[PDB]
């Protein structure tokens, strides 16, 4: 799972290596932005249901088409299903802010999306609105500081650029 | 492989919950530069720790050296040393990340298996895991002996707490005892 | 040549990713680093020749049978050449605490060191003795800041174990 | 590869001499939170940048994605926007670096020579580098314009500076750059 | 293990060959020289403790410094184990007499030499001392024919020349 | 792999003990010649033997040739005639080392299991084998008969004495037992 | 092309070897059983016309059919290349007794022989006939030496062995 | 490759004629002790050679160990060591064969333009060489100076003729011009 310590540990195994300078200086990097990410991460677990709820609400209301017949989210079943899914993409970037690389999003959420949708004939746009709505949401201070919310935005536009 | 962080992660994700528990990892990365200087105190003593450790297991145990034992003749002694830098190579990688699955997955897995089938005797190699994990501990505590030394002495210099870093000399120790138990 | 930067940038070009989160967090670990390991080449550049000096003054003293006739340091273009070896490897140590990483230790002193000194009967004890003295000599704060040491020390011991 | 502070070196070995000036290395220290904010800006914006580049030269000319046009079919549109994307992403590595040897020695390094041979044209690739020169430089500056956004405008909320980056800018438009010298 | 019959074996294998005109002629090579050599590899199995005793001698004779405190020829135990190899060479030297090609030199002491000795810090130089003493020893027809002779000086040779 | 002088120095060294028994080494010199006069009449009359010993397994057991039969159809009868010739091959460098380890190890580890998963036959395997090994015999003697060869009938021209060669027969036929026990 | 020399030469390059005892060992054999094969390449460089027209009178007695029309010995353009052909493999053994090495019988006689006698509808047992008229004919002494005649006769064998 | 006998062989087979001339043939056999004793006499002392001449070039010319010379870091010596120990190597096949095609086919061809691309100083090359052709002379004739040998000086013992063995003198020395040739 990619992370600071993962990437030197495996660079220094493929050339036989001990740890040694440039991996400790690396992983000093990780304790100094810890504290804004792991703010960051903080205020996502205590609010995740309310931080999805509006980005899955904006990403219906730039669609309305969605709610007709046949469509993604007419259903009391998919309606349940979309904020669910809003709300794993958000789970797995309070994940990624706890390990400080993107691996719990890459390998839980992105792998495979693609043919997932493709599959089940759901339209990416309504994703990409619902995290691009979350992504112009927060400001600082009021949400969490300014490096925090650098980290947390950060998370949203890789997701963002995942299925763009 | 997995760090002490991705650890928590799987764990939270077994139930499809985020992880609360803010406080546990605060207190790890206050731990940070302690574990950095451990690590620093392995990768800077690695040569004289495994010629030491080799050399021990041998003053102890001579069949090693005479006609068909598994440190003779020059290409066996050589492998062996080879194979003690290898184990503790892993073990460091594993107090780096906080986390045994590097450990496991890229050296442990198998190990057993492949020594039995060449005939490597496992109380030597035991011993000499024990003889590294004895000498781990003196240097994350930064108290080696003189006597020990051979004339090799070396000190780090970290900030001395009154505890010398218990709790990280315990967690290595758990690492080569994770070794001790897959090849007894 | 391997620093925390070059490290990161193999790693995402193998897997053709941009820069994200986890490589960013590694060069901060450099920004934070780069006042301890600065101090140190600026003590070292400003007194190599003493710094060196002294370390080869330690060896022969340790070993005076290389003083004898065909000896490694028994004329006085082997003196010369000896000395300037051992500010070889000290002017190396300062590139590598510029650079935050042992490449350039790795690329213009280690590879090759084995071939080089076996080729001329040169015994390796008197290197391993010289860069010992140097690294047992430091002590904070009256040579520059216990971090400065701690990069500097390392340094030492990582050439030590390339012999050992 | 090299970077800022090992090209530094280099040349200090020229001479056999060790670094002695560190004004220089000092001031890229203290600029280091910008050049990570330069960075995050490219990266975070890179596939609206691409699409909106290649689409870009294609407007201008038209006969691009008609009978005969490099952009026609779609696998050659498909190609195009791959290599947009690729020459994007070194550029990116290099800023990173502050060094272009990263640049130069793993993408434009026979770049010229396979274009030739595909029959990919010089001045519609040119067009794309010089459109995604100007959207780095408005990213990096953190001002790009609602009229050019086409609905997606992104705010990095990075601390204003009176000059905007002014040096950072300058060094990603040399990168542009280089990447145009070697195709003309 | 290298010897005439299993070079060519190995290259007829290789091609999928049965022996050929040239593999028995390679052959008739062993039974020729068979003399002079198995000469060499009695005379050696008759007196290898004295051979080896006078060649150890020498080595501590040029390198004194051996014998000081903490060096490797300062203990009862260390002597005895300086000695031990130097009569493992010489052993080596007659099984590769018997043989007829460097394999048993080259498996039994050779492969892992560097390795050992840069672990342990045992310097080459007397190792090489040794030898040398002993490919100046002999002269011919007082210790053996002169085409015995040159049969213990190239497998001598060989030895410092893998050490050199 | 060895031959009849390293295998001497293996046992040798077993005890890390000079080689002192000069007398047996200097009479597998003295047969020398003689070997190479075995070796060339087994290589020489290779494509006939091979030949034969096949088309003899075949005549006392027509069910090979017939539906189901293990050498039926071309395909099987051609990959029965390589494994003759390749078992014979490994039996002369076997004779020409002094040593079976050749044999051993590059033929016969793993010829039981390969047979077995192929649904080679045990009992016809061994038949082709004893063939060969009664026609080595008699070339090796430089006796064979005008019976079992008609106008293939080859003679050495080997200089004779009393015993044809004795023990090099029994050496040979040695090899051959070896293979057909690595068959159990 | 294969010979004592080239073998061991290979051998040792593929390890990166100096000559060695056993490569001087095999060539020792070259200088040994070379008095024999010159004698054979003496005799037949002297005699190949009269040996080959022999052999080949041989196989056209044997296989009288190959005179009839659209044969392949029943033209006089026919008849000339079947006997050409007779005398290059003589050449070619006489070349092999030479080189003490199956080289140029291999390289310039053996590969593509099956490709090319296919090609041209030209059966193989003639030519095993005229080869095998070739080793029952000599006798030693009358012809040569015995050892010239057993160098001579594993030649024949082996070029019999590639067509059988 | 080619050996002195094959050489002829391709000469003969130029006319489809056969090698008539037995005379030289037999010259080379004559002098075939002579000819292992001169391979011996150079493979016995290669490290010796390598480690002489190498140093020898650098005395000569001081600029290849300062900055910017081409033996100039530890990496660039050890490849001019290991370069000199190859070209050694690859002469002493060519006299053991009697003839340099081993040495153009496996080492000089393509060798001027390899390090012209790495710049590998052709004078300094040329004069390790000579130095090499020089000590091998003095080998084979076993007549090498305590002036130039110190300590480390060895004699080879093999017997005496009055001319010192001066044809294959002359022929080594011929195989040393022809590295010259191809590198100058
Ligand atoms: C290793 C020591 C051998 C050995 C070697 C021989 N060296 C021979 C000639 C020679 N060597 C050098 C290099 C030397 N001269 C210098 O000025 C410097 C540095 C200050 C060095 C290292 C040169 C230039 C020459 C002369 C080459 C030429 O003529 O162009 C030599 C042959 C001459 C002789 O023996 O008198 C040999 C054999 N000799 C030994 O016995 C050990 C095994
Ligand atoms: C974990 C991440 C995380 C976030 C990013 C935020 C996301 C978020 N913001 C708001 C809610 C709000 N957010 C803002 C912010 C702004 N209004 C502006 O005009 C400025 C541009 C900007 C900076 C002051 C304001 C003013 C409200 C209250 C009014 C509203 O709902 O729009 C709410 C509703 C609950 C509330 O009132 O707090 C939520 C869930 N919360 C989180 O837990
Ligand atoms: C761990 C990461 C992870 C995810 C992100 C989700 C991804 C995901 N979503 C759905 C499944 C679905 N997802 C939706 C989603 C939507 N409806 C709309 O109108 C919008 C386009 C959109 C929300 C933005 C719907 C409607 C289904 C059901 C589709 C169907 O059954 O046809 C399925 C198929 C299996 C199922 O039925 O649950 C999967 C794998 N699951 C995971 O395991
Ligand atoms: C007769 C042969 C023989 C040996 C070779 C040694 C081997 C040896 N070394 C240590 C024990 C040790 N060895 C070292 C090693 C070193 N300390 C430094 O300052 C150096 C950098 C480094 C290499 C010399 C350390 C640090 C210890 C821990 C104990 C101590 O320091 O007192 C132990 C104790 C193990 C245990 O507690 O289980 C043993 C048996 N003992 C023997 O009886
Ligand atoms: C770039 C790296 C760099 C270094 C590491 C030092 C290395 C160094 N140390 C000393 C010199 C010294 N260093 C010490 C230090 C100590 N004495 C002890 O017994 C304690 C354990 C230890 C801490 C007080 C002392 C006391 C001297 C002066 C006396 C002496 O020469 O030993 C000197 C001689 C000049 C001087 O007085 O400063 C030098 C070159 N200098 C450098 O430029
Ligand atoms: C590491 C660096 C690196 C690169 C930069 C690329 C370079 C590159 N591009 C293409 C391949 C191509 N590149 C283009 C590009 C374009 N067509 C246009 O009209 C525009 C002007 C332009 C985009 C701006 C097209 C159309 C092809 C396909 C050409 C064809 O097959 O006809 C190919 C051939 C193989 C393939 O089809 O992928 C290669 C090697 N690859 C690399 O590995
Ligand atoms: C009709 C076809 C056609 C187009 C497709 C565009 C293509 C286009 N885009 C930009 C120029 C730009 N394009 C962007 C891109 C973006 N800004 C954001 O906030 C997003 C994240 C992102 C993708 C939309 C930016 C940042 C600029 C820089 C100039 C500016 O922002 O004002 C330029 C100016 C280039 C120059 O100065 O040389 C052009 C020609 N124009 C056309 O004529
Ligand atoms: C791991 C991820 C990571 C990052 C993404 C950066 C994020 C970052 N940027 C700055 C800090 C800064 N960032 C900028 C950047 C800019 N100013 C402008 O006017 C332009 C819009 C833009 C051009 C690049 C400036 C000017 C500062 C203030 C410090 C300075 O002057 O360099 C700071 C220091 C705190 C502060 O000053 O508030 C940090 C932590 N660092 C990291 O560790
Ligand atoms: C298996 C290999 C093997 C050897 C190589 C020899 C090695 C050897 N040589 C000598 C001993 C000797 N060796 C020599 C030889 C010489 N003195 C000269 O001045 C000449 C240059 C040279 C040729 C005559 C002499 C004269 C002695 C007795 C004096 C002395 O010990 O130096 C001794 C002491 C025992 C003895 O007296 O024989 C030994 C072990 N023995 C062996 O078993
Ligand atoms: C009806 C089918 C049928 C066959 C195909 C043969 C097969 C056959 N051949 C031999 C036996 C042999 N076969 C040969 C072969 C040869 N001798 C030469 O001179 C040639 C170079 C060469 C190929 C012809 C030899 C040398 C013997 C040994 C016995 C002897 O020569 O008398 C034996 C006896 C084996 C034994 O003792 O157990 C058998 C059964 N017999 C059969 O019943
Ligand atoms: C490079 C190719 C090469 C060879 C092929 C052999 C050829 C060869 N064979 C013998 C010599 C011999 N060969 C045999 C062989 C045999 N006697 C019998 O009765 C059996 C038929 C047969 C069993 C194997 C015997 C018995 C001798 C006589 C020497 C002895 O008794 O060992 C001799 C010595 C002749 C002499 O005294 O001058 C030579 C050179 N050597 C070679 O160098
Ligand atoms: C260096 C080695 C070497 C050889 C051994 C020959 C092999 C050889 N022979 C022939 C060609 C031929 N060879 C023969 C031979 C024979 N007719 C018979 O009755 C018998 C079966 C047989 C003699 C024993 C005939 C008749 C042809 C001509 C066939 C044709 O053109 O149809 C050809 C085709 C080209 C040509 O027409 O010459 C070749 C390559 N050539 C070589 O370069
Ligand atoms: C280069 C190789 C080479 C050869 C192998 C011979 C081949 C050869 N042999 C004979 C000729 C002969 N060869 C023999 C030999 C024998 N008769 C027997 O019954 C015995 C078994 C055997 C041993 C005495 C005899 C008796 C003749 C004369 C009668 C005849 O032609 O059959 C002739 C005719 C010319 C002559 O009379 O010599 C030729 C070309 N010549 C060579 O140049
Ligand atoms: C397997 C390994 C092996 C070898 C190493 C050689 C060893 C060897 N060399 C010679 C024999 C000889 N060796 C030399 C060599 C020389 N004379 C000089 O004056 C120069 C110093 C030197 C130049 C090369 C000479 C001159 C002879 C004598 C024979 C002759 O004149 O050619 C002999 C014949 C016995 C004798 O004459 O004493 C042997 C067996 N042969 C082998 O089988
Ligand atoms: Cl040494
Ligand atoms: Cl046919
Ligand atoms: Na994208
Ligand atoms: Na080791
Ligand atoms: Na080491
Ligand atoms: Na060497
Ligand atoms: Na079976
Ligand atoms: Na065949
Ligand atoms: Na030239």
């Amino acid at each position: 799972m990619k992370s600071v310590v993962t990437t030197v540990i495996a660079a220094a195994d493929a050339a036989g290596r001990f740890p040694s300078s440039s991996d400790l200086e690396s992983v000093q990097g990780s304790i100094q932005r810890s504290a804004a990410r792991l703010e960051a991460a903080e205020k996502l677990a205590g609010n995740i249901d309310a931080v999805a709820q509006e980005a899955y609400n904006a990403c219906i209301q730039k669609y309305p088409y969605l709610n007709n017949s046949g469509e993604a989210n007419s259903t009391d079943t998919f309606k349940a299903k979309c904020l669910r899914d809003v709300k794993h993409y958000m789970r797995l970037i309070q994940y990624s802010l706890v390990v400080g690389g993107t691996g719990p999003l890459d390998e839980w959420g992105i792998a495979g999306q693609r043919e997932v949708y493709r599959a089940l004939g759901l339209p990416t746009a309504p994703y990409v609105e619902a995290l691009s709505f979350a992504r112009n949401r927060g400001c600082a201070p009021r949400d969490m500081s300014a490096q925090a919310l650098t980290e947390y935005n950060a998370l949203l536009d890789y997701a963002i650029n995942s299925l763009s | 492989m997995l760090d002490a962080f991705s650890r928590a992660v799987v764990q939270a994700d077994a139930s499809t919950s985020v992880v609360a528990d803010m406080g546990a990892l605060k207190q790890f990365i206050a731990e940070g530069n302690r574990r950095l200087d451990a690590v620093n105190a392995i990768a800077s003593n690695a040569s004289c720790m495994v010629s030491d450790a080799v050399a021990g297991m041998i003053c102890e145990n001579q069949g090693l050296i005479q006609a068909g034992g598994n440190c003779y003749p020059n290409r066996r002694m050589a492998a062996c040393l080879r194979d003690a830098e290898i184990i503790l190579r892993y073990v460091t990688y594993a107090l780096l990340a906080g986390d045994a699955s590097v450990l496991d997955d890229r050296c442990l897995n198998g190990l057993k298996e492949t020594y039995a089938a060449l005939g490597v005797p496992t109380t030597s190699t035991v011993r000499a895991v024990q003889i590294m994990k004895a000498q781990a501990a003196a240097h994350i505590k930064d108290t080696p002996s003189e006597a020990r030394a051979g004339g090799k002495l070396r000190k780090m210099g970290s900030p001395v707490v009154e505890d010398r870093c218990a709790s990280l000399v315990a967690e290595a120790s758990s690492y080569f005892d994770r070794v001790i138990s897959a090849l007894s």
